[PDB]
Formats: structure tokens, C-alpha cells, sequence
RNA sequence: GAGGGACAAGUGGCGUUCAGCCACCCGAGAUUGAGCAAUAACAGGUCUGUGAUGCCCUUAGAUGUCCGGGGCUGCACGCGCGCUACACUGACUGGCUCAGCGUGUGCCUACCCUACGCCGGCAGGCGCGGGUAACCCGUUGAACCCCAUUCGUGAUGGGGAUCGGGGAUUGCAAUUAUUCCCCAUGAACGAGGAAUUCCCAGUAAGUGCGGGUCAUAAGCUUGCGUUGAUUAAGUCCCUGCCCU
């Protein structure tokens, strides 16, 4: 009936840290990682969801490890990831924690160099989709 | 420190700054017929069994 | 067969449909009746006012569309001789064979 | 920016206290001693009292029905309803 | 003896129907819905691992109610209150695959006949099934 | 409730005074007798005219 | 034989056809016990639970109800068997025992045999319902 | 032919201990219905709302506070799954605690201004019985609410603590301390 | 469609002969909600609704009119009407079940309502049919609500603001506004001080739908429906009004 297994606080990518009230929302944590990826991604491992993050093999976390680094390799297809065609390089992926602020550094850095007005926006203390800012973006 | 009850007999008018206690001569159940007149707010009619915590007081009416 | 009469107003409505009646019943035709149809209402709610001073005071404009229908199984013959009726002008009549 | 807020209401009632995701041996070890001693088995007071969360609160009373210990008395929405014969 | 589907509660037929159609195998799955398929317009996936079973008995149910519906009628059927969040939410409709995905499956396995001006409506060898199913429902409710 | 206007009092006053023996005391036929010998087109005034028609015959029986 | 006794809820209406049987009531082909809500299963039965069981056994009623909306519907169903049972005491049973049953209903309710001269009321033009204003700006 | 039960109940021998609130609980044969969900229409008539039985009344004051502005067949619920929880807690009847609550949860007299257009002195003066009943189920539905926000503990769970803190003189629910805010302030003005 | 039914009529009491007031019953109701709404004024708004208009100004490089961009959306700020939350009466998922106003085409001049089937996960596209309308959308299988699972008092799965990438639709053109959909980012917000707005029975409030602009287009407004409170039915104390 799985009385204790020594098992409480995971470590995922050197930043996140994983919680303790369930898999999936102990996923969710990881940034990249938000409401329905973390379901279809313990969908993909099979995984009973009654149990906890502190009931889960170190084996199948490598697992669901290996289903974030690679994807495209068994299922979940283009469409349902974060970084979709526009890379620079054309590639199929999905962003990690780190990579993903590194890669709106890389956005932001070529756009400095477009000087399109949403970079510049962004640059300035504006808005980019606040069409009327006379109450946003007080104090 | 008696706790007494007393049931209303008549109802002689509203009063108040917003007109929301009544003046009731009530009458008295445990004693003979005397006569009191209390200042009760809320709605009351003729008959209601009323709580008394002090039966020493006297209101006026105008 | 069947003849639609459309009428503005209820008085008008209630007086063809006297009419006609009294014209049908005479004749050896098994008349249906004067089928009622549910009143149309168009309501159109305006500002009352060209400029916006005041509370907002709105109108409400509304028409009474009346209806009804009969079913005449007629030859055509019989269906114009009936058609030639000295009518009031708020009643639009339409016919179907 | 600056924060500001008009009223100033602070101390709860515990501190973001802490809460047990999954049962322990002397914990349900005590559980199962003094489960008869409850009179009302509601997973509000379980969960309250003897330092449980809501999920392993209802898992427990699960368990425990299945085991046939605590008769149910009209199971609902949210609110589950067991008592102990005598 | 005679049992109609409206005498007994729904929440133990459809229950009992979503294995009962595990049992007779009948259903068809083919790859998107293998893989992942989200609600109406929503944020998270069903529950129950039997969901797909459970549509197939409502869609039996609710055309054995009404024979005549369609794609668009059973997802009106369905609907949806799809919460926007600052702005206030509204009536949206479900998704038009599973509705011809749940049709197509039954008309697969020989349950649903088409209409000649609408839709799907009842076969008799569907009626047959759905009677016995509810009969032994009934008949469990009972013992 | 009973407050009624001049114009509806001077009529029932008008009836009262030219038709008396055709008024009873029961309101469905004083109301039947005032529509026979007088034209009210509103049926709410025709009940509020009878109705004091009634109220005047109720006070002529007594005194 | 054959009396129909129609609703007369707010905005629901339910048309009661009666009939001499062995006991059974049909509600748009679904029997007694099943009741929309299930909180409501104690005064659906008030015409059952109350009246005896002889008058169920002897009276079949059949029930089409087109209300809008649930409560509305049940109290319609409810008043279109409590009087649906008064037209059928009229038309078959003898003034002497139908006074009686008649005199029960009504000291148990008065929603069993007088509707309710209840409709909502129009929204006005200034406010957002039918008594209530928007909020006013002062200085 | 049998008689008036809410469930599977009785509704017989309930009891009122005294005087000042007779005939205004619907409690007795006359006024025994099934559900609180009846056909509420007592608000034409300026007396003719102490007819409602005291368990609707509990359910109208419980619906409240714009979020649950309505759903009685929720609030019904809630007082059923009440009556339950106090008739599991060592038998007391719930609705002989019930009445027993309306009789001690709260005001025998409240201060209010008097006239004279002076020094507003705030004199106690003697309260309805109706006044009474209202402000005793709103202080034991408001108790109820403010008890189950924010906790693992259910509104008909509070409730049913309300109810039992209430109808036993223990002074640990919120009635009996809005009872304490009163009266001593009465006895102040007094 | 016509007619009826309700008028304080019948009883008791209080009131002056009166005028009238309170409770009962028969009744569906002992009266609902709107429209119109007097004399005389505001030195209230509209010349930016009118080929409705007086005076002045411009009339040939035009203060007339077209075409191509920007703008009214621009923000160190304060204010008003509103929508969503601050969770467990709840959030998520699955099942069940109910409507009413009212709208819809080849127009006194450019345009919809969409049913059925197929494809796509999605917004959507394609083939075909009906409706100038109680015919078809449509028996508007609406939301809350009725049951079961998950969450467990943690700024949490409540809240979805902000931001990045992509996919479809109207439009000739959406980027410094369309709109919608998918993933991801997940702040403040712990029921709000001084002050203040609305409301007495199908009432406020919760919740959804139809019309107006519409092409894409509602968080506004007008109407309609579902559930449906607590408590007064009194007063002139704050404010304001009517008559001496
Ligand atoms: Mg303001
Ligand atoms: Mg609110
Ligand atoms: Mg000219
Ligand atoms: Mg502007
Ligand atoms: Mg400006
Ligand atoms: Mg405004
Ligand atoms: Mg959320
Ligand atoms: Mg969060
Ligand atoms: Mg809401
Ligand atoms: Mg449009
Ligand atoms: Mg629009
Ligand atoms: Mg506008």
C-alpha cells in the first residue's frame, strides 16, 4: 500500500526544483513546463497519478527526462511544442528551463538589431499588446 | 434579578429619530393588571409574549 | 390552395376576416377557418436625443404585424371569383396554389 | 512599483505550516489505535487533528471502507459521512 | 421483464456501458486521439481512463432520445461554458472530430444508420443491445 | 382604494337621481341596469360607477 | 377516462394526461423516482407520500412537460398531479369524497389547487435591472 | 396517513421550553412540511413571514455573499448534511437543538437612539421576538460562514458546530460572543 | 379575436350623516410594471444630424471635395462607469437536464441564418440542401443548477495580467488594436481606509441568450430567460420636496 518510500525533493536541471504534491504538478514547476505539457508528457511515461513525486523510480525519471531532451522520437507532434519554426535553424524542440530565457535573450538581441518598434517597446518601460495605457502600467 | 414576560394587550404609537421603536403598554402576565409602557422595536402585534429584563422602567409618550 | 390576408391593425384585420367569412359561408366550399398566426413586433429602442445631456432616456417603437391564413381547395375559376373583394387598403392578401 | 494597501491584517493561524503528503508507520500506526475512538469520521476533522492533508485523508477512509472497519452512513460531494458501530 | 433505458439512472448505465463496450471491443482510436486530445476549448485533458467508452455511450444515448442529429447537433448537445477570464465567459460549442470520430466508429461496428435529411438515428441491432445492457443494469439494481 | 374622482361621482349621482327603481342592491345587475341606460366605454369605469351606484343604494335603504 | 390538466408554473407547463390502471406515472417516459435534481425527491412524492398508496395504484398519469427551467418544472409536475387528481375525483368519483380529499389538499397547501400570479418584470431603461440604477457620480 | 418526516424523521414531541417565541417556529403538526425547499411567497403580507419554518429560514440567511446568491437546493443540502452530523453527534435531535438555538443564540435586548432630537444616549430598550428570530439566524449563519472560510472544515460542517456551540451554553461559538457584544453594552446603557 | 372577471363589493370593528381605514373568505389577482404626462422657466446641450437657419470668416495654391501615411490607441500621473478574482458554498474532469424575447438572402442598391456529410486536435475549409421565415436554423438538448473523481488551506490546480513562438477567418491592406485557437511565461491580489451608489417580491444578486453598431467585433447599452435572498412595510434624524 506503499507505506514510505525515502523519497521527498527531486533536482531537475541544475535550477528547478521539483515539489511533492503530485508528478505532474511537480513538472509544472520546471519553467517551459506549465498546465497541459506535464500531463501529456506522464500520459507518454504511464504513469498512475494517484501516486506521488516521492513514489516515483529515479529510472523513470531518466525516462521522463529523456522524453524532455527528445520528443519527436516516439510521439507529441510539432504543433504542441513551446519553440515552434522560427529558430534561425528551423528545428523541432522543446525549450528548457535555461534555454528558454536564453533564447528571449536571442530574440531581443536581434530584435536591438531590427529596431522594430516592439523591441523597442520592450527596451522602453511600454507595452507591446497594452493598446491603451493610461491606467496600465502604473507605479 | 428577576427575568419576567409579559404579553402585549394594545399598541399606542411609533416613535423615534427613525421612527423605528414602538411604545407598548404591555400589561403584566405573573401580577395583577398593572401597567407599564415599553419601548419595543421591531414588528410586534396584540398578543406577542414579550421578554422583560428590567420591569422597573417607565416610558413616556407625546 | 390557401389565401394569406396580412393586416396592419387588429380593427381592420377583424373586419376582412368578418367579411370574408360571410362572404365563404354561402357558397358550397368547405372553408377552413381564419387560422391565427403569433403578432410580429418590431421594437427599436432609440437615444431620444442628438447630443448625450441627461439620464439615459430611451424610446420604444414598436409595430403589431397580424396574420391569417385559410385553405380554399377551389378551381381557379371559383378562387378569382372570390378574389374581387371590395377590401380596406391595410390588408395585403396573397394567394397560393 | 511602491506597495501600498489600505488595511493592515497579518498574523494567520499558523505560519504556512507544514502538512505530511503521505502517511508514516507511527502516524498511521496511531491512526489505527485511535480510529475507534472517533465517534464522527470526517475527513475535515482527520485531516485537521492528526496532521493529514485532504487527499491522504480520503485515501485512508478508502482504505479503511475497503477493510470494512467504519460504516458509511450517505457518501456525497464533499461531504463524507462514516460512523463506527458502538 | 420489459426495462427502458429511462427507468433506470443514468450514472450506473453509462458506468456499466463504458465496460460493457470494453468487453464487446467496439471502438475505433486511430492515432491523435491515441496520442493526446484536450476538451472543448480548455486547458487540461479527462480523467477516467475510459472517456472514450463514455462518449460512445452518451452518443448511444442521446441518439436514442432524439433520432435525427447531427455533427453540429451533438456538439450543441455537448456545449460548453469556455471561461476567458478578464473578459466574461460565453457559450462555446466542442469539437467536430471526436462528433464524427464517435459516428464513424459506431457506424464501423454497425450501430448508428444515417438519416436521409439529418443524421445518425437507431438500428435494431443496436436496440437489441442497449435493451439487454439496461435489462442486466436493471437487473443488478434490483439484486 | 375608494376615492374617487368628481366626474365618476356626478355620473353615478346623475343615475341616481334620474333612475332610481330600476337599481337594485347586487352589483352584477346595478352594473348591467347603468350599462342599459347610460354609455361607459371603459369596463373599469363602468365597475367603479356601479360600485358606487351600489354604495349610494346601500346608503339610501338606511336613511 | 381521458381528462389533460396542463402546469401553469411561472414559465413551464405540464400536460397530465390521466387514465384508470394498475399504478404508474410517466414523465416524459421516465417514471416516478427519477427526479432531475436529487434533492428535490421528498416533494415530488407530496401527491404519493401523503395521499396513500390505493390512489396511485388506481390512477395512471402521464406527464409532457415543456418548462424552462428545473425548479419550475418540479413544481409544475407537482401541481399538475395534484390537480390533475381533483379532475379526475370530478369526472369519475363522487362530489362527497372529492370535497374531502379537496378540503385535505388545501389545508395541507396552497400551491396544490391556486397557481402562482407571479411573471418577472420588465427591465427598465435606466438601470441594469427592473428596480435597480447604475452608480452615480458626485464630486 | 403517516406522519410528517423530512427524512427519514419523525417530527413529533419537539418540544418549546418557554414563552416569547411560541407560536412563530413552524415546528408543530400545522406547519410540518417535507423540505425547506418549499414555495417561499411571505413577503406581501407584514405578518405573515413568521409562518416559514425556521429550517428555510436557515437556508435563505445561508445563501449569501454574491457567490452563492441563490442555489437552494445547495443550501438544503448543507442543513441536511447539518442535521446529519448533529443527530451522529450522540442523538440531541437537530431540530429540538434547533429551536433550542433560535431560543439561546443571542439578543433578549438591544440599545437603539431614542427621540427628544438631544444627546443621542443609546437607551436598551426591549426587542420583538420576530427581531429575535432574524438576528439569531443571521448571527448563526454569519458564525457558520466566517468559521468555514479558509479551512479544510465544510459550511454544513460549521454549521452543525454552530448549532451544537449554540444550543449548549459552552460560550465558544459566535453567536454566544456577539451575545457578550450585546448584552454587556446594553447592561452599559441600561 | 370577441366577451367575462374586480368594483373596496359582502361581514365585524374604527370613523360625524358622510368621505374613508383595518382583518376574513369566495377569487388568479384585493392591483403589477411601463407609455403619455399641466402653467411658466433654465440666458442647460446640440450650428459636428439635416439643401433647418441669421451674422462673420475662406472661395482657387480653398476652412469645398478626392488620393496616399500618421493620429484620436500616443503616459512621471489623478478621477468615473464597468469585467475578473482574492478560493473549499469553491477550482478541474466526466456524466445528466431544462427556456424566452428576438434575428436571418439576391435590399429605393450589396448583402446574411445556417442544417447534413467529409477532412483537420483546434480555431476552420470543402460538397450539398432548406429558410424572404410558427415551414429551416430550432423541440434555440443554453449557463448556474443535479451526481461521481481529482485538489487540501500552500499566493495552491484561485486569479491569467504581462510576454515569446506558431496556426486559421473577414477585409485591397491588421504591424503603432482586428478576432479566435495551441503551447509556454504565472506578477499584484489575503474581501478593500476616508468617503460613497442602488434596492422591498419573481424583488437585488449569481448566470446565460437576442438586438444596436457588425466584416472580423462586446467587458457598453436595450430587452429576454434560469436560480432567486436577509429585513422593513415606519420616520422626517442627514438630504430634498408639497401646503399653511
Ligand atoms: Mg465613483
Ligand atoms: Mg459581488
Ligand atoms: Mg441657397
Ligand atoms: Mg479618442
Ligand atoms: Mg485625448
Ligand atoms: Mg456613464
Ligand atoms: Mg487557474
Ligand atoms: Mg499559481
Ligand atoms: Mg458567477
Ligand atoms: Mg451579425
Ligand atoms: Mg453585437
Ligand atoms: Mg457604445
Amino acid at each position: 500500500v506503499i507505506p514510505e518510500k525515502f523519497q521527498h525533493i527531486l533536482r531537475v536541471l541544475n535550477t528547478n526544483i521539483d515539489g511533492r504534491r503530485k508528478i505532474a504538478f511537480a513538472i509544472t514547476a520546471i519553467k517551459g513546463v506549465g498546465r497541459r505539457y506535464a500531463h501529456v508528457v506522464l500520459r507518454k511515461a504511464d504513469i498512475d497519478l494517484t501516486k506521488r513525486a516521492g513514489e516515483l523510480t529515479e529510472d523513470e525519471v531518466e525516462r521522463v527526462i529523456t522524453i524532455m531532451q527528445n520528443p519527436r522520437q516516439y510521439k507529441i507532434p510539432d504543433w504542441f511544442l513551446n519553440r515552434q519554426k522560427d529558430v534561425k535553424d528551423g528545428k523541432y524542440s522543446q525549450v528548457l528551463a535555461n534555454g528558454l530565457d536564453n533564447k528571449l535573450r536571442e530574440d531581443l538581441e536581434r530584435l536591438k538589431k531590427i529596431r522594430a518598434h516592439r523591441g523597442l517597446r520592450h527596451f522602453w518601460g511600454l507595452r507591446v499588446r497594452g493598446q491603451h495605457t493610461k491606467t496600465t502600467g502604473r507605479r | 434579578q428577576p427575568i419576567k414576560l409579559a404579553r402585549v394587550t394594545k399598541v399606542l404609537g411609533r416613535t423615534g429619530s427613525q421612527g423605528q421603536c414602538t411604545q407598548v403598554r404591555v400589561e403584566f402576565m405573573d401580577d395583577t393588571s398593572r401597567s407599564i409602557i415599553r419601548n419595543v422595536k421591531g414588528p410586534v402585534r396584540e398578543g406577542d409574549v414579550l421578554t422583560l429584563l428590567e420591569s422597573e422602567r417607565e416610558a413616556r409618550r407625546l | 390552395i390557401r389565401i394569406t390576408l396580412t393586416s396592419r391593425n387588429v380593427k381592420s384585420l377583424e373586419k376582412v376576416c368578418a367579411d370574408l367569412i360571410r362572404g365563404a359561408k354561402e357558397k358550397n366550399l368547405k372553408v377552413k377557418g381564419p387560422v391565427r398566426m403569433p403578432t410580429k413586433t418590431l421594437r427599436i429602442t432609440t437615444r431620444k436625443t442628438p447630443c448625450g445631456e441627461g439620464s439615459k432616456t430611451w424610446d420604444r417603437f414598436q409595430m403589431r404585424i397580424h396574420k391569417r391564413l385559410i385553405d380554399l381547395h377551389s378551381p381557379s375559376e371559383i378562387v378569382k371569383q372570390i378574389t374581387s373583394i371590395s377590401i380596406e387598403p391595410g390588408v395585403e392578401v396573397e394567394v397560393t396554389i | 512599483g511602491k506597495a501600498k494597501k489600505k488595511k493592515w491584517s497579518k498574523g494567520k493561524v499558523r505560519d504556512k505550516l507544514n502538512n505530511l503528503v503521505l502517511f508514516d508507520k507511527a502516524t498511521y500506526d496511531k491512526l489505527c489505535k485511535e480510529v475507534p475512538n472517533y465517534k464522527l469520521i470526517t475527513p475535515a476533522v482527520v485531516s485537521e487533528r492528526l496532521k493529514i492533508r485532504g487527499s491522504l485523508a480520503r485515501a485512508a477512509l478508502q482504505e479503511l471502507l475497503s477493510k470494512g472497519l467504519i460504516k458509511l452512513v450517505s457518501k456525497h460531494r464533499a461531504q463524507v459521512i462514516y460512523t463506527r458501530n458502538t | 421483464p420489459g426495462v427502458t433505458v429511462k427507468d433506470v439512472n443514468q450514472q450506473e448505465f453509462v458506468r456499466a456501458l463504458a465496460a460493457f463496450l470494453k468487453k464487446s471491443g467496439k471502438l475505433k482510436v486511430p492515432e491523435w486521439v491515441d496520442t493526446v486530445k484536450l476538451a472543448k476549448h480548455k486547458e487540461l485533458a479527462p480523467y477516467d481512463e475510459n472517456w472514450f467508452y463514455t462518449r460512445a455511450a452518451s452518443t448511444a444515448r442521446h441518439l436514442y432520445l432524439r433520432g435525427g442529429a447531427g455533427v453540429g447537433s451533438m456538439t450543441k448537445i455537448y456545449g460548453g461554458r469556455q471561461r476567458n477570464g478578464v473578459m466574461p465567459s460565453h457559450f462555446s460549442r466542442g469539437s467536430k472530430s471526436v462528433a464524427r470520430r464517435v459516428l464513424q466508429a459506431l457506424e464501423g461496428l454497425k450501430m448508428v444508420e444515417k438519416d436521409q435529411d439529418g443524421g445518425r438515428k437507431l438500428t435494431p441491432q443496436g436496440q437489441r443491445d442497449l435493451d439487454r445492457i439496461a435489462g442486466q443494469v436493471a437487473a443488478a439494481n434490483k439484486k | 382604494g375608494r376615492v374617487r374622482t368628481k366626474t365618476v361621482k356626478k355620473a353615478a349621482r346623475v343615475i341616481i337621481e334620474k333612475y332610481y327603481t330600476r337599481l337594485g342592491n347586487d352589483f352584477h345587475t346595478n352594473k348591467r341596469v347603468c350599462e342599459e341606460i347610460a354609455i361607459i366605454p371603459s369596463k373599469k369605469l363602468r365597475n367603479k360607477i356601479a360600485g358606487y351606484v351600489t354604495h349610494l343604494m346601500k346608503r339610501i335603504q338606511r336613511g | 377516462q381521458s381528462v389533460q390538466v396542463f402546469g401553469r408554473k411561472k414559465t413551464a407547463t405540464a400536460v397530465a394526461h390521466c387514465k384508470r390502471g394498475n399504478g404508474l406515472i410517466k414523465v416524459n417516459g421516465r417514471p416516478l423516482e427519477m427526479i432531475e435534481p436529487r434533492t428535490l425527491q421528498y416533494k415530488l412524492l407530496e401527491p404519493v407520500l401523503l395521499l396513500g398508496k390505493e390512489r396511485f395504484a388506481g390512477v395512471d398519469i402521464r406527464v409532457r412537460v415543456k418548462g424552462g427551467g428545473h425548479v419550475a418544472q418540479i413544481y409544475a409536475i407537482r401541481q399538475s398531479i395534484s390537480k390533475a387528481l381533483v379532475a379526475y375525483y370530478q369526472k369519475y368519483v363522487d362530489e362527497a369524497s372529492k370535497k374531502e380529499i379537496k378540503d385535505i389538499l388545501i389545508q395541507y397547501d396552497r400551491t396544490l389547487l391556486v397557481a402562482d400570479p407571479r411573471r418577472c418584470e420588465s427591465k427598465k431603461f435606466g438601470g441594469p435591472g427592473a428596480r435597480a440604477r447604475y452608480q452615480k457620480s458626485y464630486r | 396517513p403517516d406522519i410528517k418526516l423530512f427524512g427519514k424523521w419523525s417530527t413529533d414531541d419537539v418540544q418549546i421550553n418557554d414563552i416569547s417565541l411560541q407560536d412563530y417556529i413552524a415546528v408543530k403538526e400545522k406547519y410540518a412540511k417535507y423540505l425547506p425547499h418549499s414555495a417561499g411567497r411571505y413577503a406581501a403580507k407584514r405578518f405573515r413571514k413568521a409562518q416559514c419554518p425556521i429550517v428555510e429560514r436557515l437556508t435563505n440567511s445561508m445563501m449569501m455573499h454574491g457567490r452563492n446568491n441563490g442555489k437552494k437546493l445547495m443550501t438544503v443540502r448543507i442543513v441536511k448534511h447539518a442535521f446529519e452530523i448533529i443527530h451522529l453527534l450522540t442523538g440531541e435531535n437537530p431540530l429540538q437543538v434547533l429551536v433550542n438555538a433560535i431560543i439561546n443564540s443571542g439578543p433578549r435586548e438591544d440599545s437603539t437612539r431614542i427621540g427628544r432630537a438631544g444627546t443621542v444616549r443609546r437607551q436598551a430598550v426591549d426587542v420583538s421576538p420576530l427581531r429575535r428570530v432574524n438576528q439569531a439566524i443571521w448571527l448563526l449563519c454569519t458564525g457558520a460562514r466566517e468559521a468555514a472560510f479558509r479551512n479544510i472544515k465544510t459550511i454544513a460542517e460549521c454549521l452543525a458546530d454552530e448549532l451544537i456551540n449554540a444550543a449548549k451554553g459552552s460560550s465558544n461559538s459566535y453567536a454566544i460572543k456577539k451575545k457578550d457584544e450585546l448584552e454587556r453594552v446594553a447592561k452599559s446603557n441600561r
